[PDB]
């Protein structure tokens, strides 16, 4: 039981962690398709500096 | 990586053909003995597109 909660913890940590990895972290799963299917930037990415 | 590394790498490219897809619009109708114009054709590579 302590395994599996300890698991648990670990798995949303690295779901966290991708969630920010790319292109620039944000809702990469539809926004990347969403973005350079149209001529057009993330605004995060805009705002990146 | 791998994906960030080809993502700046497309970008790069599109870029730069940007750039001189830019620069060559200022060699439009040049006329010297039967040449009228001069373009710099950029295009990548399939060996490296792939």
């Amino acid at each position: 039981v302590e395994r599996d909660e300890v698991a648990a913890q670990k798995r949303e940590l690295e779901k966290q962690i991708e969630r920010l990895s790319q292109p620039s972290g944000a809702e990469d799963s539809r926004m990347i398709a969403l973005a350079e299917r149209f001529g057009g930037v993330l605004l995060s990415e805009i705002y990146d500096d | 990586s791998s994906k960030s590394v080809a993502n700046i790498i497309r970008k790069t490219i599109q870029r730069e053909q940007n750039r001189i897809r830019m620069l060559n619009q200022g060699l439009q109708a040049v006329s010297f003995g039967q040449v009228r114009g001069v373009r710099l054709n950029v295009n990548v590579r399939e060996s490296h597109a792939i």
